């Protein structure tokens, strides 16, 4: 069943006991923290095989 | 505890796993802050059951 990704993330917040408005009022910060964290995986996997 | 939904002209709130539309009210919903902070907000009446009881 389709759902907008920001609304899906608001229900994944609501599922950990953090209220939905904490996503929608911080959505650009949360998106930038996720995009930044995926960049650290890419750099770490490129940096070492260990 | 639900999602906002529109049939094409009206706005309703439903439980997520089964379609059961309700009128939007100050009990089905909660407030946080002004309109300007939220990406993709929409404009609608939210009904208040106390107002007719004070008018009567
Ligand atoms: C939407 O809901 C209202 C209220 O039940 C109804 O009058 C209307 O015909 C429905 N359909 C559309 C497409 O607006
Ligand atoms: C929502 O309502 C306010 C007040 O009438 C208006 O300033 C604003 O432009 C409206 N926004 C949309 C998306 O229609």
């Amino acid at each position: 069943l389709q759902i907008p990704f920001a609304m899906q993330m608001a229900y994944r917040f609501n599922g950990i006991g953090v209220t939905q408005n904490v996503l929608y009022e911080n959505q650009k910060l949360i998106a930038n923290q996720f995009n930044s964290a995926i960049g650290k995986i890419q750099d770490s996997l490129s940096s070492t095989a260990s | 505890e639900g999602v906002f939904v529109s049939n094409g002209t009206h706005w309703f709130v439903t439980q997520r796993n089964f379609y059961e539309p309700q009128i939007i009210t100050t009990h089905n919903t909660f407030v946080s802050g002004n309109c300007d902070v939220v990406i993709g907000i929409v404009n609608n009446t939210v009904y208040d059951p106390l107002q007719p009881e004070l008018d009567s």
